[PDB]
RNA sequence: UAAGCCCAAUUAGUGAUUGCCCAUUAUUCCUUUGGUAAGGGCGAGAAAGUGUAGCCCUUCCGAUGUAGAUGUGGCCUGGAGGUUAGGACGAAGCUUAUGGCGUGAGCCUAAGAUGGACCGGCCUCUAGUGCAGAUCUUGGUUGGCGUA
RNA sequence: UGCAAGGCCGGAAAGAAAAGAAUUAGAGGCACCAAGUGGGCCUUCUUCGGUAAGCGGAGCAGGCGAUGCGGAAUGAACCGC
RNA sequence: UGUUGGCGAUGGAAAUGGGGUGCCCCCACCCGUCUUGAAACACGGACCAAGGAGUCAAACAGACGCGCAAGGGAGGAGAUAUGCCAGUACUUCUCUCGUACUGAAAGGGAGAUGCAAUGCAUCUGUGGUGUGCACACGUCAAAUCCGUUUGAUUUGCCCAACACC
């Protein structure tokens, strides 16, 4: 006998394989665990990782920030160099509150009709990850980008609406019911916006 | 044809696990049923009782599936069948079915004497 | 039918151990502090903020001409 | 389906995940929301804050269709644009025309920076929503 | 353990299921596609009766 | 369009050419040169194939798959020692050679003992 | 064929360096081992001289205190408190029969006072490091537990021109030396069987006639009937 | 003249070291199974691979458990969409000192000196889907007993 | 140009010596969803009530419950594991 | 990794594994239950066959699969292939959830930077700071088949996210 008490505490929970049934997905995740495990670069590794992750944890990204975000990477940029491929692992959506965007690369799992149509337009190029995997096999000159997840409906019904410092939503489908005992002073007490 | 020689077959062990009282009640068969009494005295391990199934009992995987001949069974039901079996002759021998009649039987039996294609359950 | 033990109490919450306190630069707030001092703190914070822009600004244009 | 349930993975085991000691019954705390003000006020308390009292005025006979009256905003205008119209659309010179009651909206707000000048016609409008809109290059013109 | 749901309204403490007691007071909708094909049958007649009407 | 890699994703969990009896899988396939049911030799979807067949008398039978007449299922296959058949076969597919070349042999081995059980 | 010549060449190529390097660790061993046993012998010549300098003229001779202790546990894994509990999973000894080697000073002093009556423990000597590292060593390569069976082992573990050999490693754990700790971190703990010819009484303190506590230099003996 | 009590030894003042008996413990060897796993490859043999009759080889560590949770190219039953097959040269059902395979749930063959018309495997879909006990329900039987 | 507060700039750095001068089968942090349980009992030390008790009430820790195996001839909890 | 004997010459054989019954030595309290505690002088328990217990609907939530995305989607109904076919194919208008919240209510309603103090001017743009993948530029170790790897760190921009404003 072994003492080795709190032992299974340490083990971790990954995920190691995909639950998608798409078969597209299947030959994407193949080419690149052999890229991963051939090559030194990290961003292979990376890109395999984010492969594997559940839709959930794939969010969309939006044109806007796309184009902020690879502006404020240029004005520091010498005149002579390229503008790297943006990559993200997820769907790309368009945006209505900006209409006037530079030439990108931007490769992404999806596209929708209008951000696909906005990008030729404005002069640029949509690309697949196999085209990827042919232009830049380590990933050399991209910016690798992610989807935002806060402001989510589900995370900000997230905790207990009823404790000191909170300021969750409750689960309720009559807005005008759950107000008063509790929400006033008037009634007996009102709960605490702040607590340290 | 002969088999490919392999290692010797160990067999961990030979009785079956069979259920607990089954011998004195003839309503209960003897296929294993796992016992969750509290008081079970096979669920708590003495001494003297029969055993139940683990992980440890399994077999070597070297030998694992193979028979006292050295093969291993493949069910086929009719001639075409033997095609398919052709290539690995020294790996696997065919199990005709029980059901295939005895016009058909024959057929089989010559096309695999033939072909040299273990047998089984030939004739 | 009312009863009271402290037995099984720390082995429980030594299970997934007592944990530590949060490092003290986290949640460093300052709501209820003395507000004289709170004022001109805000003060000086926003003359701070328009500094960086303009050094921000300063440093690009370096960069561009040079 | 009835083979992916938790019931066919638990033949065989006696109690069905309900224990010996405390066992499955038939209503242990009641029908309902019962007993929100006694025994379950924590629940009620900690999650439904809000749930018992009385607040504000009454309106006995409500009917949403005089109600009616949503809203748009000046950095979303692009969407009642047509492709064409946009790219001709140029401050200073024709613009285009946004009727924003056949659109389905009837007031505009302010937010954001605008991304092509036009002339809108809304029911309503607010104060920085007109000075901006008069700024760009446009101008609102209020409808009926 | 009621943790965190909903305050359900779910407002079904009627005689609305049929059983060995209650008739019941259901409304279902199996009868819907030969409906419509007998509706559209009558308006074909309609029309073909009171030719050249509108 | 379809490469070889999605229609081998598409059709590895169930075929007409998949036999699972028992716990063992093995292939129907008139172009398989094994019986194992692997993308190597499946031979009814590969581009190339290259398959050793009996043929009357002592005569071995080559069948080629070229992959140039693919989409045409009437002019897709078109006929033909063992050191010959395995460089026969090495002309359309390279990993295809010793498979070939013990089929060659055991083609000819079973010819001979047919001849033997004819005469007795 | 370019790649199939660039790979032959290139293994050609790797052999006659790894055989280099075998030839080279080989010489590398057999100067630092004489050395060892040169300072070994003169050291114990020293001590020999000053303690008769000091018996002629009828002084005493005072010895170095010892440096490094050998722990061994002799009790199972039931009814322990916490506190000794964890001392002992800080000093690693979770089986039965298991043994480390700690540095003497206060800090584990004052912990090995602590967990007694689980723990036997003394001061070692050459012979009983030597067997303990050539028979019973091994090392921790990537979280796994692997026998000694050459040096080039030892030199790629260690990573550090003052360990290449084994003698190095027996060198730094007997001398107490700047090493102590990195030779002692990437081993893993010595299990040993039980002694043959048995124990005397694992209830009672060594003095009392039993087996726990410190026995001073006889824990070779004790250790001779165990590795 | 202990086979009792209190001390003390290990073959006895002869000279280095352990009298001997018994564990689901320790050390070591073989096999299984799972990893927060670690490396290598791509005359019979090799599939770029969560899970199989595991793609192949090497290596290290753990393995009990009531209430309870979860996983399983895990087993079984009635029906539906497909696919592949069997049967008057004998289907389903039934019998067993009929063996073989699987840790197991179970699967398969043999014999019937049984039967006389239907039915198996694989991939999906579906449900009135697995019994030893509820003073369980219905039908049959039984010791007491050739007794009172 | 002293003290307080928030920043920018530049420098040093046995990155923690020597004096018994730590050790680790030593990856830190953050969330979401849900079960069973809510009759306990024994022992070592500490104890309050009670004449006492296989009695009632507590503090610290270890056990049984949920667990066999090797010993005390036998024993839930003792000894070893 | 070879060597020397026995049995086995095609049988009603020999051998090796299964299976069946008896015997010897050793081991071994009767199941299910509730209970702190059951082998219990604690309840249920003569035998066999067939039957026999977490299911259907509806509201909400979390995780996982799929389609589209600042939009998503009906339902009811119609039209004609259509007169085998209770299916499949097609559809204007509308309706609903969302893109904006807040107040008891009358009501109101969210960009940045610079200059000034319902102000004015520009519009390729993270409101700021701290900690922060990958990529780019430098530097230093270890190992090396000398081609490169495995590590560390400096600076730029920092994506997601968290803390303070
Ligand atoms: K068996
Ligand atoms: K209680
Ligand atoms: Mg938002
Ligand atoms: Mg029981
Ligand atoms: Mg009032
Ligand atoms: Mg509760
Ligand atoms: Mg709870
Ligand atoms: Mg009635
Ligand atoms: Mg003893
Ligand atoms: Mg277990
Ligand atoms: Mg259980
Ligand atoms: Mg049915
Ligand atoms: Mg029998
Ligand atoms: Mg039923
Ligand atoms: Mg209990
Ligand atoms: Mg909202
Ligand atoms: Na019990
Ligand atoms: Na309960
Ligand atoms: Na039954
Ligand atoms: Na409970
Ligand atoms: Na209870
Ligand atoms: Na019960
Ligand atoms: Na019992």
């Amino acid at each position: 006998g072994v003492d080795l008490t709190g032992i299974s505490k340490k083990s971790r929970v990954i995920r190691h394989h995909t639950y998608s049934t798409n078969p597209y997905i299947k030959l994407l995740i193949k080419l690149y665990k052999f890229l991963a495990k051939r090559t030194s670069s990290g961003f292979n590794k990376v890109v395999y990782q984010r492969l594997i992750k559940s839709r959930s944890n794939r969010a969309p990204i939006s044109l806007s920030r796309i184009a902020v975000v690879m502006k404020r990477k240029a004005v520091f940029t010498a005149k002579s160099k390229a503008a790297p491929i943006a990559v993200v692992v997820g769907d790309v959506l368009d945006d209505v509150r900006m209409a006037r965007i530079p030439a990108m690369r931007v490769c992404a799992l999806r596209f929708s009709k209008s951000a696909r149509q906005s990008i030729v337009a404005a002069g640029g190029e949509c690309l697949t990850f196999d085209q990827l995997a042919m232009i830049a096999p380590t990933g050399k000159n991209t910016y690798l980008l992610r989807g935002r997840k806060s402001g989510r409906e589900s995370v900000r019904h997230f905790g207990a609406s009823g404790v000191p410092g909170s300021h969750s939503k409750p689960y309720a489908t009559n807005r005008g019911k759950e107000t008063k005992r509790g929400r006033r002073t008037g009634r007996s007490y009102k709960r605490k916006a702040f607590r340290h | 044809v002969k088999p490919t020689v392999s290692k010797a077959i160990v067999k961990k062990r030979t009785k079956r696990f069979t259920r607990h009282r089954y011998e004195l009640f003839p309503q209960l068969s003897s296929s294993w049923r796992k016992p969750r009494g509290e008081d079970s005295p096979v669920r708590r391990r003495y001494k003297g009782q029969k055993a139940m199934p683990n992980k440890g009992y399994g077999s070597d995987r070297a030998t694992k599936y193979i028979t006292p001949s050295g093969f291993r069974n493949f069910p086929i039901n009719n001639v075409e069948d033997l095609y398919m079996l052709v290539m690995q002759n020294r790996k696997y021998a065919g199990v005709i079915s029980h059901t295939v009649g005895a016009r058909k039987r024959k057929a089989i039996v010559r096309k695999a004497m033939e072909l040299d294609v273990r047998l089984a359950n030939g004739n | 039918s009312k009863n009271h033990t402290n037995h099984n109490q720390s082995s429980k919450n030594h299970r997934n151990g007592i944990k530590g306190p949060v490092p003290l630069h986290l949640h460093n707030s300052k709501r209820g502090s003395w507000l004289p001092a709170l004022v001109n703190a805000r003060r000086v914070r926003k003359h701070n903020q328009k500094a960086a822009l303009k050094k921000r600004r300063e440093r690009i244009a370096a960069f561009a001409a040079k | 389906p009835t083979r992916f349930k938790k019931c066919r993975h638990q033949r065989g085991s006696t109690f069905c995940g309900y224990g010996r000691v405390g066992k499955h019954r038939k209503h242990e705390s009641g029908r309902g929301n019962a007993g929100g003000m006694h025994h379950h006020r924590i629940n009620f308390d900690k999650y439904h804050p809000g749930y018992f009292g009385k607040l504000g005025m009454d309106h006995y006979h409500r009917k949403k269709n005089p109600m009616w009256k949503p809203t748009i905003n000046l950095n979303n205008l692009s969407r009642l644009i047509a492709a064409e119209e946009a790219a001709k659309a140029a401050k200073g010179g024709t613009l285009p025309v946004v009727d924003l009651q056949s659109s389905g909206y009837a007031k505009l707000l302010g937010n954001g920076h605008i991304q092509v000048p036009c002339i809108v016609k809304a029911r309503y409008v607010s104060k920085l929503a007109d000075k901006k809109i008069r700024k760009a290059g446009g101008a609102v013109v209020l409808q009926a | 353990p009621k943790g965190n749901n909903a305050i359900p309204h779910v407002h079904q403490k009627k005689h609305w299921n049929p059983c060995s007691s209650q008739k019941g007071n259901v409304k279902v909708f199996l009868n819907q596609p030969a409906q419509k094909h007998r509706r559209r049958r009558l308006r074909l007649l309609k029309a073909k009766k009171v030719f050249p009407r509108p | 369009s379809h490469s070889v890699d999605l229609q081998w994703v598409l059709v590895r969990q169930n075929s007409r050419f998949l036999q699972k009896r028992g716990g063992i899988r093995m292939s129907n396939d008139p172009f398989n040169n094994n019986g194992n049911w692997t993308k190597r030799h499946c031979g009814f979807l590969n581009e190339k194939a290259a398959v050793v067949k009996p043929a009357k008398g002592g005569a071995i039978c080559v069948t080629v798959k070229d992959g140039s007449s693919n989409n045409k299922p009437r002019q897709t296959y078109k006929k033909t020692r063992a050191s010959d058949v395995s460089r026969a076969v090495a002309a359309v597919r390279p990993d295809l050679a010793d498979v070939s070349f013990r089929r060659a042999r055991r083609m000819a081995c079973i010819a001979s003992r047919t001849a033997k059980v004819a005469a007795a | 064929a370019a790649f199939k010549q660039q790979q032959t060449e290139s293994f050609k190529k790797a052999v006659v360096a790894r055989k280099a390097a075998k030839a080279a660790l080989k010489k590398t061993a057999y100067l630092r081992a004489r050395k060892y046993s040169r300072e070994y012998r003169g050291a114990e010549k020293k001590l020999v001289t000053l303690r008769r300098q000091a018996a002629s003229h009828g002084n005493y001779y005072l010895e170095a205190k010892p440096k490094v202790a050998v722990v061994t546990r002799i009790r199972g894994i039931a009814k322990v408190n916490p506190k000794q509990r964890k001392i002992l999973q800080l000093l690693r000894l979770r089986q039965i029969f298991n043994t480390v080697f700690v540095k003497m000073n206060k800090p584990m002093e004052n912990m090995l006072r602590a967990v007694e009556p689980y723990i036997a423990y003394g001061y070692p000597s050459l012979a009983t490091v030597r067997a303990m590292v050539y028979k019973r060593g091994y090392l921790k390569i990537n979280g796994q537990r692997v026998k000694i069976t050459d040096n080039q082992m030892i030199k790629d573990k260690y990573n550090n021109v003052d360990i290449v050999c084994a003698e190095d490693m027996v060198n730094q754990i007997y001398t107490c030396g700047k090493h102590f700790r990195t030779v002692t971190h990437g081993m893993w703990p010595f299990k040993l069987a039980p002694p043959a010819g048995g124990m005397r009484q694992k209830r009672r303190h060594f003095v009392e006639g039993g087996d726990y506590g410190n026995r001073d230099t006889l824990i070779n003996r004790f250790l001779a009937r165990m590795i």
